[PDB]
């Protein structure tokens, strides 16, 4: 082991030469620099992991310094390596690799290859320090980072305001998760003394035998910076119009580093929600409301993008789901399929896009099977495993495992909601197959392609020890969820063929009826949430800001300068010149002292 | 008795800036730049030597090095001077901060060039002699001393680009705010003398005698009000603030002037040094008053920042609310929050110096100061808009950089104290964001708005790239490593806490 902190160093060796090089090195030395940081990390991640297997699946510890020490409030700069945290930082560097390998393809004769390429380093740096952070201060370091680094992406092509404004908002929706998490550091350093992990769950019973009110609050304000990096309800707004950048930065952010980062925080933080279950739930109800908005509005989006923006959401929602209902290995095995097949479905779209030009809308394009054979047969096989086609695709046993710790823990409502999500899954993202594509084997694709089969299945999270165990279902009872899952995708796949595959007669009666009018709109818009937050925060914001763009308390601490002035002109009214005057105010003065002395006495 | 030379040798050396122009237009800035670095080697060897990370707490007085000598005898008034961890670093820090001030008025050469050297090094003296004095009338003395220089700066070197009748008026809202603060504080000072006087029947103005000096809680509460309205006025704190982005707009265009006499915070050590131990139970019942005028401080200053189409303006809000999280920090009872106030005062000063000289660097580019007159720089300029991003990020309260190592310890001790106002706070943060990303996309990014905007412009010499790397590197230092610091201000802090929280 004992080369973790070589995992963080060597994407900020490339981001530090990467942004110092300025454009100036040629692009195949900045490719070869960024991606072999990002190549090098995932070989030390390798090692690290087979030194993790060599021994008992032992958690390590590195303490690389201590950065603050006042008093009792002692935070260390240390990294821990767990299941979790192998799992993770796999996914993230290997997964990073081969979207680096494929922006080194892709971002051939554009402005800001290597500005792109520094960028992309610190992702990769800023997210495993998320995952191998000990204590929450240093996750928090983290999530910043991969808050920044998503910002400085998005915002890629500057030259486009629009760009820059969506990138303003994810910043500014993630920062109100980020306000949401440090309320939890909060409440839970004033209760428990500590921010270590393994301290925190050890110390909590202990602390919390009397009251229970703060950690409470501490695992919903813990929630709420979830569901602010995972784009979850209620900060769910700022994925959709993520989509202004790059392909490459939709499939790190999507698969490899951003939405995942809210997982990777319930369940690390998994002790202290299993003694507020009621918070839990709420996990639970939020990954399933969140799954099934997002599935909705998935279903009536006019680009590629927003359907893959939406899906993202939706599969985010369903690893809550699987956390809600404490399905935690069920949620990391999600975690790793969801980011294999949505890597290789962004990276397809982005062939489609460069293939063809302007970005269209889906229905400009048709019958793209023919001319783009294996980009075709990539969308259907990302598409297959995110709609969990049975015993072919990983993302089936990845759903299996989600539905039955749902169905074993007594969630029958979730279940039903999952259930409802993967018919809705198989239906947008078939109706996008078939739309786009009815009517040169590059290395990451194909491995990708590899990974999103049952090959992808097949690899097991080492998460006995770290996580606990999901409640066995019953066979016959799995069984039967394992035949309705199929039977469910199977009649969504065939409700998609019948629906958009042909003349397309009874999806545009649908569309164009006033109920359907105003339905599509609704889940258009995202369900209005976009609007809501723009007149709730946004204009208000911005009428505060014009009605105070002059200062007015510096006018109403200028305002004793004006009385100052206008005393002293009404004050100059008697140096009229006037000698009679003169004596005159001399003899009036005399009078009111004289008669002040008569009066005070 | 390195400390009068601390003092002096700014003096010496501004009045040696003035002297040696007849043998050159070009030697008074080299004599400038050995001044101010011997004041900062002076400084670092008295840290060198301090031993400040191994001293223990052990309640005020506590000097790790004194001065005295009698100044006025009839009145018991002293040049008395101490140094003790949280002064040492304000004076390395200011010793840092002229050392760039000088490099930052580099190629700048005119007439009476010496003129404006002297000026700076008086304003820096003062500086040092305000963190320094340990006695009433030299701490208010050498308060009123910057004034005067900091006056002439702005309104004869001033933005060269203004009227001339603005620089005046901005000058002299300055001067007048922060005189009648002084004067203020001056009353308040001259009161407690007195009580002290009547009490014992010695006179007296040395802070260790006017400490535990028996006095009713009205008489406390007024000399309380009296300090705080004087170091209200220089923090700044809503609505004493009016005075500072005016006096940023009209300052000497390089923005030397900003680092050396406006950026730099005395209000806050003011308040540490001599409200807290002086008036420990009026200070505790003005408690909520303070914090919620730092809260009104934050979200004001970020929503004038925000609505401002002035660069300069901006970072001046953006000093507003800072000092808004630092005044929360102050009137707190907490060990942390103090440690995160002092690591918060050095941050704020490094970031607001790299972006106030990135903004000078920008308007000597391109003349203008408008952001609706420029966009897309990052294709136009070699090394500013990636600098400036830096700093936008480090100002904005990004983990790696020290200000969210003094932001985050500010309110961990605030939510162990007061938890309401430190979430109103942590939605100031978002707020900062606001504002930072809102510079960013208005000046650097987007489309050219104007002919000059879409133009080739020269790149940053080695100079002015390297004054800024400096700070660049200080700054992500300070964020991964802040421990010399804390270890540096810790028994200081230790000891204002303790009497803070003891005589409550
Ligand atoms: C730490 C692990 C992760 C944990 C989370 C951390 C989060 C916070 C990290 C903050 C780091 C800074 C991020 C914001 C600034 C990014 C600057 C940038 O965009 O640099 C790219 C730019 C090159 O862009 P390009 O367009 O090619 O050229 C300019 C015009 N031709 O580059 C340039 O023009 C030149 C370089 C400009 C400045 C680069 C960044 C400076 C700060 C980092 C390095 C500091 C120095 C190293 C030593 C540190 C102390 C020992
Ligand atoms: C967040 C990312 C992960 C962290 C690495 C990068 C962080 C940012 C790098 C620039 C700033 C570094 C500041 C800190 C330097 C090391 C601090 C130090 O000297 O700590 C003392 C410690 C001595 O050991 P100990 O007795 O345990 O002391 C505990 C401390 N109280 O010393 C030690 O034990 C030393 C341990 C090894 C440290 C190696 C650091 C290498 C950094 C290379 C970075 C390259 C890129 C720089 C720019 C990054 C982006 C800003
Ligand atoms: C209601 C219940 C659920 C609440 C969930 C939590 C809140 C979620 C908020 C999400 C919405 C945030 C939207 C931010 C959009 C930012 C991007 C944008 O629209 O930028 C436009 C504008 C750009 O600025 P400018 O440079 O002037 O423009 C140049 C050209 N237009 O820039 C702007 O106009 C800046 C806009 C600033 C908005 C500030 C938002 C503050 C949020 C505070 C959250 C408080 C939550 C708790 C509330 C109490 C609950 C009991
Ligand atoms: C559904 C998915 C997840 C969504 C996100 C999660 C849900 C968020 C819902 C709320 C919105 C965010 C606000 C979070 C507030 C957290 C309050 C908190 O932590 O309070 C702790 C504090 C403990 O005090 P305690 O120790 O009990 O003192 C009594 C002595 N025993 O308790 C108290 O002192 C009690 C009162 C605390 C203060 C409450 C109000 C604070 C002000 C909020 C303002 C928000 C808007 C700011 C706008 C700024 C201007 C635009
Ligand atoms: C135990 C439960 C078992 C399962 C029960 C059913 C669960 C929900 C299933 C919903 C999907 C059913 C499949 C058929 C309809 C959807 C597919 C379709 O035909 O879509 C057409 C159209 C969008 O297609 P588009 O691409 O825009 O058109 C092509 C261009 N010519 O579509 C539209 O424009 C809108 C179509 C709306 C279809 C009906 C939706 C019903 C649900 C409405 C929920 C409203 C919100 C919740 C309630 C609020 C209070 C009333
Ligand atoms: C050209 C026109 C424009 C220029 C000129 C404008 C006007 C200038 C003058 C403004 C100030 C007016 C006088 C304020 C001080 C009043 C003092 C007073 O009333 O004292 C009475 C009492 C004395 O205390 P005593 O009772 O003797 O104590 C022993 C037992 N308790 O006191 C007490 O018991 C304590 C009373 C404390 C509160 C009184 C002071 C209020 C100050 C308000 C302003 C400051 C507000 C806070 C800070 C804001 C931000 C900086
Ligand atoms: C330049 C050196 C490149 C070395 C690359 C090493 C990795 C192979 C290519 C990427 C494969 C990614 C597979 C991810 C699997 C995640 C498994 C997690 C198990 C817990």
């Amino acid at each position: 082991m004992n080369m973790l902190a070589l995992t963080i160093i060597l994407p900020l060796i490339g981001f530090v030469l990467l942004a110092f090089s300025r454009g100036r090195w040629s692009e195949n030395v900045s490719a070869i620099v960024g991606v072999g940081s990002v190549g090098l990390a995932a070989l030390v991640t390798a090692f690290i992991g087979v030194d993790f297997f060599a021994n008992g699946e032992q958690t390590y510890s590195q303490p690389l310094w201590t950065w603050m020490s006042v008093g009792d409030f002692n935070i260390g700069f240390n990294l821990v390596l767990d299941g979790l945290s192998l799992t993770m930082l796999s996914v993230v560097t290997g997964v990073g690799f081969l979207i680096h390998m494929y922006a080194s393809w892709y971002m051939r004769g554009e402005e800001g290859y290597s500005r792109f390429f520094a960028y992309t380093n610190l992702f990769i740096a800023s997210m495993v320090v998320l995952v191998l952070a000990d204590n929450l201060l240093l996750m928090y370091l983290g999530w910043e980072g991969v808050g920044l680094c998503s910002y400085l992406l998005i915002g890629f092509y500057y030259t486009d305001p629009k760009n820059g404004a969506a990138a303003m908002k994810a910043f500014v929706v993630t920062r109100v998760g980020d306000v949401f998490l440090a309320f939890a550091l909060f409440i839970l350093y004033n209760e428990l003394g500590t921010l270590n992990f393994r301290e925190m769950v050890e110390l909590a019973p202990a602390h919390f035998a009397d009251g229970n009110n703060m950690l409470m609050w501490a695992t919903l304000m813990l929630l709420g910076g979830a569901v602010g990096k995972s784009a979850q309800l209620p900060l769910q707004t700022w994925l959709a119009d993520a989509m202004a950048g790059p392909t490459p930065v939709s499939a790190l952010i999507h698969a490899a580093t951003m939405v995942t980062a809210g997982v990777y925080l319930i369940a690390r933080t998994h002790g202290l929600f299993l003694m507020t279950p009621e918070v839990l739930h709420l996990v639970g109800i939020v990954g399933a409301v969140t799954l099934l908005l997002a599935g909705f509005a998935a279903l009536v989006q006019t680009d590629i993008k927003r359907v893959l923006a939406y899906s993202t959401m939706s599969q985010i929602g369903y690893m809550f789901l699987a956390l809600g209902v404490q399905a935690w290995d069920a949620a990391i095995f999600h975690l790793m399929t969801h980011a294999f097949f949505k890597a290789l479905l962004f990276l397809a779209s982005g062939s489609v896009i460069l293939a063809c030009h302007h970005e269209q809308n889906i229905f400009k394009m048709g019958g793209l099977r023919k001319s783009i054979p294996l980009v075709y047969l990539c969308f259907l096989v990302g598409g297959a495993a995110l709609s969990a086609l049975p015993l072919v695709t990983a993302g089936f046993f990845s759903k299996d495992e989600i539905l039955a710790g749902a169905m074993a823990n007594g969630h029958i409502n979730l279940m039903v909601a999952g259930l409802v999500g993967a018919f809705m899954t198989s239906l947008y993202t078939f109706r996008m197959i078939f739309i786009v594509f009815h009517g040169t084997h590059s290395l990451p694709l194909i491995v990708l392609l590899i990974l999103s089969t049952f090959v992808g299945a097949l690899i097991v999270p080492p998460l006995q020890g770290v996580l606990p165990q999901t409640t066995e279902l019953a066979h016959g009872s799995m069984l039967t969820l394992e035949i309705t899952s199929g039977v469910v995708a199977v009649v969504g796949i065939l409700l998609a063929a019948w629906l958009w595959l042909g003349k397309r007669t009874l999806v545009t009666s649908i569309a164009n009826s006033a109920p359907g009018r105003l339905l599509g709109t609704w889940w258009y818009n995202a369900w209005g949430f976009d609007w809501l937050y723009d007149k709730v925060f946004v204009k208000p914001f911005l009428g505060i800001a014009w009605l105070l763009k002059r200062d007015p308390l510096n006018s109403m601490m200028n305002i004793p300068a004006v009385l100052s002035r206008f005393a002293g002109k009404g004050l100059l009214l008697s140096e009229n010149g006037y000698l009679r005057w003169y004596v005159a105010s001399m003899s009036i003065g005399a009078v009111v002292v004289l008669a002040l002395l008569m009066v005070l006495r | 008795m390195l400390l009068p030379w601390l003092i002096l040798i700014p003096f010496i050396g501004g009045f040696l800036c003035w002297q040696t122009e007849r043998f050159g237009v070009k030697v008074p800035r080299w004599i400038a730049l050995i001044t101010m670095g011997l004041t900062l080697a002076l400084s670092l060897q008295l840290w060198l030597q301090g031993g400040y990370s191994l001293t223990q707490s052990a309640g005020i007085p506590q000097w790790q090095s004194e001065f005295d000598m009698p100044w006025i005898p009839r009145f018991g008034i002293s040049i008395h001077l101490a140094i003790d961890g949280l002064s040492l670093l304000m004076v390395v820090l200011t010793g840092l901060l002229g050392v760039l001030a000088v490099l930052c008025s580099w190629k700048e050469i005119e007439k009476y060039q010496g003129f404006f050297h002297l000026n700076l090094m008086w304003i820096l003296g003062g500086v040092i002699g305000v963190f320094l004095a340990i006695d009433m009338f030299l701490f208010f003395f050498f308060w009123e001393m910057m004034l005067v220089p900091m006056y002439f700066l702005i309104a004869l070197w001033g933005h060269k680009a203004s009227d001339g009748k603005t620089r005046i008026t901005a000058a002299t809202k300055f001067f007048i705010y922060t005189q009648a603060s002084g004067l203020v504080m001056l009353i308040a000072i001259l009161a407690l003398v007195f009580v002290h006087y009547n009490a014992t029947g010695v006179w007296t103005f040395n802070y260790e005698e006017l400490l535990n000096t028996p006095m009713s809680s009205g008489v406390e509460y007024l000399l309380m009000l009296g300090f705080f309205i004087a170091f209200a006025v220089k923090m700044p704190v809503v609505p004493l603030h009016g005075w500072l982005p005016d006096a940023h707009s009209q300052a000497p265009t390089a923005g030397s002037v900003d680092l050396a006499g406006i950026l730099l915070k005395t209000a806050a050590y003011g308040l540490l040094r001599f409200s807290l131990p002086l008036f420990p139970n009026a200070s505790a019942e003005f408690a909520p008053i303070a914090m919620w005028l730092g809260v009104i401080g934050i979200f004001y200053g970020a929503w004038m920042a925000f609505a401002q189409t002035d660069i300069k303006r901006l970072i001046a809000y953006t000093s507003v609310s800072h000092m808004g999280f630092v005044l929360i920090a102050i009137y707190t009872g907490s060990q942390l929050a103090y440690q995160g106030a002092v690591i918060q005062m050095i941050a704020h000063g490094l970031s607001a110096a790299g972006l106030f000289i990135l903004c000078g660097q920008l308007y000597e580019r391109i003349h203008t100061r408008d952001m609706r007159m420029m966009g897309g720089l990052w294709s136009k300029m070699k090394w500013l808009p990636a600098l400036s991003l830096f700093f936008a990020v480090a100002t904005l309260g990004m983990p790696g950089t020290g200000n969210f190592v003094g932001e985050f310890m500010i309110l961990f001790g605030s939510f162990q104290v007061v938890p309401v106002i430190t979430v109103i706070s942590t939605f100031g943060l978002v707020f900062a964001s606001v504002y930072s990303l809102a510079m960013l996309h208005r000046a650097y990014f987007g489309k050219a708005k104007s002919q000059i905007a879409s133009q080739e412009l020269p790149g940053m010499s080695l100079r002015e790239l390297f004054m800024i790397l400096l700070l660049v590197v200080l700054l992500v230092l300070l964020g991964f490593y802040p421990q010399p610091i804390l270890d540096t201000s810790h028994s200081a802090i230790g000891n204002i806490q303790q009497w803070f929280v003891n005589s409550v």
